[PDB]
């Protein structure tokens, strides 16, 4: 890996923006048996009480 | 439990074959389609307890 550190430290492995873009191009799941995993909700709410 | 089994095994439902299609299938039918690509050959195995 000491040879491989000329490759691993490049930011092209640390830029998932085309990867996220392709995942958005695939969009939501289509098969019904994988309609059971979209129940992850990242929303906003107060933290007071 | 049948929906859970069909999800766990990956195989889909029958999705309501008509009774004339049932008499067709007990007369004979080619239900399973071909795969995407085969490089080795046509598949063959069975199972016995």
């Amino acid at each position: 890996f000491v040879d491989a550190l000329k490759t691993l430290c490049h930011p092209v492995l640390h830029e998932p923006a085309p990867c996220l873009q392709t995942f958005t191009e695939r969009g939501p799941p289509s098969e019904p048996a994988m309609q059971r995993l979209l129940e992850c909700r990242f929303q906003q709410e107060p933290m007071g009480g | 439990v049948d929906r859970w089994i069909r999800h766990a095994a990956g195989v889909e439902r029958p999705q309501l074959l008509d009774t004339e299609t049932i008499s067709m299938l007990t007369f004979g039918s080619m239900s399973e389609r071909n795969a995407a690509a085969t490089v080795h050959g046509q598949k063959a195995a069975c199972e016995l307890i």
